């Protein structure tokens, strides 16, 4: 009942700004402790965490990409936007957005584990290529 | 009132009839510990306290002497030596609402357990993670639990229930809360046994 | 002569009786009123506090003119005896009310 | 650095015991915040298989177990079945990078 959908341009030139949009259903980005994150998967490699945003507008980004990644929310449309500046061909990859249900597993310690571990639901993903 | 901030009312110096309510057969839960519930308004107490709040059906079993769980540890606690009564009835028709009724909150965090029946007076924030919060509710430092989501199409465990806990205080004071004086008709010109109000 | 102030400490620390004659009605409380060095009584500066307050009652006025009263505490029931006679002579004092208060009265500073 | 290390593939015949290792650093698998395991088809939403080193979410067969020690972790599949042909990822929070780092992942095939 949870749905995520990534949208954006398939080709972007290096140094430009990439804007991806995640439209979701089954939850609201306004719920207490709920989170919305962005994760990347480079060609034939593992998943790589990019960033996260909270119902309260708090947000984190991967330190090596912190200055170039930006995540924003639109509660009215239940959407999350990710902007990446000074892109390079190294950023080519499949991007996924994901839902984080309030805190952690609430049953078991009372969600007293930062964020449990991660999320569960996933979107279809969008492939973004950076080349000139 | 919501369960975290339940409403206590003192009652004294009045006439009460319990068997209208206890025999009304209108409540889903009516359990009396200590005193017999069956038509025992033949007693007089100093004060009578009525604590009203709202929970869900799944949690009704937790509002009882020496019970443990979210509500009991964090919202409303009763002592094991409870000489009183608990009444509760399903209020889905009165406390639910289309699109949900989110007016009832419950406390989800506390350093300790609740010392027999207290309520959400001091309603601060508590650290639920590693280091100081120092402000705005955030990472490893948040609010207690949310609202209750009392939609009318909920499961019974998730439906609103109204709860009233009656406690009977008998201190070293003139007791004034008694119930009825079952008078009878009088007769004349015949040897009878009489009871002329005392 | 309008009423009295019965209590142990006559402050917010303990409940006390402000038996008053409010000149349209008689007003009685058992609330925790605070002390007044000399509460005057057309203004009233006796009811300094109503620290929480637990009981209030009103009634008809009592009404050259000799009023006699007896105030007794007995087993927590506080009784009151009275009469009104138009001070040499003899009479008797009928009861008016018992109040099941249950408080410790050791000072009864009259109101003025 | 950014990735937990797993062997890129692990295999066995149906009914065998197949284990997947997961090599981290002091900041994640070592002194971090416990390692979880994932099991989902490539490109599709993962599903939590093991939480908190050794907990199982409901729906995960009891034959999946996790273990951690020091800076290394393992997943044990105790009786490899045809359903166990998937990718498996480990994951853990890295306190030094302050990021949640997934493993590079292991594909199992029931030969
Ligand atoms: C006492 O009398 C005054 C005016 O005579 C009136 O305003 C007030 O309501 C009365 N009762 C009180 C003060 O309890
Ligand atoms: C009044 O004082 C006596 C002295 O022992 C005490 O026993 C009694 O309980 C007191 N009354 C009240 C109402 O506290």
């Amino acid at each position: 009942e949870v749905q995520l959908v990534e949208s954006g341009p398939g080709l972007v030139k290096p140094s430009e700004t990439l804007s991806l949009t995640c439209t979701v259903s089954g939850g609201s980005i306004s719920s207490s402790s709920y989170y919305w994150g962005w994760i990347r998967q480079p060609p034939g490699k593992g998943l790589e965490w990019i960033g996260s945003i909270y119902y309260r507008g708090s947000t984190y980004y991967n330190p090596s990409l912190k200055s170039r990644v930006t995540i924003s929310v639109d509660t009215s449309k239940n959407q999350f936007s990710l902007k990446l500046s000074s892109v390079t061909a190294a950023d080519t990859a499949v991007y996924y957005c994901a839902r984080h249900v309030r805190s952690a597993y609430y049953y078991g310690s009372g969600s007293y584990r930062d964020e449990g571990n991660w999320f569960d639901p996933w979107g279809q993903g969008t492939l973004v290529t950076v080349s000139s | 009132a919501s369960v975290y901030a339940w409403n206590r009312k003192r009652i004294s110096n009045c006439v009460a009839d319990y068997s209208v309510l206890y025999n009304s057969a209108s409540f889903s839960t009516f359990k009396c510990y200590g005193v017999s519930p069956t038509k025992l308004n033949d007693l007089c107490f100093t004060n009578v306290y009525a604590d009203s709040f709202v929970i869900r059906g799944d949690e009704v079993r937790q509002i009882a002497p020496g019970q443990t769980g979210k509500i009991a540890d964090y919202n409303y606690k009763l002592p094991d030596d409870f000489t009183g009564c608990v009444i509760a009835w399903n209020s889905n028709n009165l406390d639910s609402k289309v699109g949900g009724n989110y007016n009832y909150l419950y406390r989800l965090f506390r350093k300790s357990n609740l010392k027999p029946f207290e309520r959400d007076i001091s309603t601060e924030i508590y650290q639920a993670g590693s280091t100081p919060c120092n402000g705005v509710e955030g990472f490893n430092c948040y609010f207690p639990l949310q609202s209750y989501g009392f939609q009318p199409t909920n499961g019974v465990g998730y439906q609103p229930y109204r709860v009233v806990v009656l406690s009977f205080e008998l201190l070293h004071a003139p007791a004034t809360v008694c119930g009825p004086k079952k008078s009878t008709n009088l007769v004349k010109n015949k040897c009878v046994n009489f009871n002329f109000n005392g | 002569i309008r009423g009295w102030i019965f209590g142990t400490t006559l402050d917010s620390k303990t409940q006390s009786l402000l038996i008053v004659n409010n000149a349209t009605n008689v007003v009685i409380k058992v609330c925790e009123f605070q002390f007044c060095n000399d509460p005057f009584l057309s203004e009233f500066r006796v009811y300094s506090s109503a620290n929480n307050c637990t009981f209030e009652y009103v009634s008809q006025p009592f009404l050259k003119n000799l009023r006699e009263f007896v105030f007794k505490n007995i087993d927590g029931y506080f009784k009151i005896y009275s009469k009104h006679t138009p001070p040499q002579g003899f009479s008797a004092l009928e009861p008016l009310v018992d109040l099941p208060i249950g408080i410790n009265i050791t000072r009864f500073q009259t109101l003025l | 650095q950014s990735v937990l290390t797993q062997p890129p593939s692990v295999s066995g015949a149906p009914g065998q015991r197949v284990t997947i290792s997961c090599t981290g650093t002091r900041s994640n698998i070592g002194a971090g915040h416990d390692v979880h395991w994932y099991q989902q088809l490539p490109g599709t939403a993962p599903k939590l298989l093991i939480y908190g080193n050794n907990n199982r979410p409901s729906g995960v067969p009891d034959r999946f177990s996790g273990a951690k020690s020091g800076t290394s972790a393992s997943l044990a599949i105790t009786g490899l079945q045809a359903e166990d042909e998937a990718d498996y990822y480990c994951q853990s929070y890295d306190r030094t990078l302050t990021s949640y780092v997934f493993g590079t992942g292991t594909k199992v095939t029931v030969l």
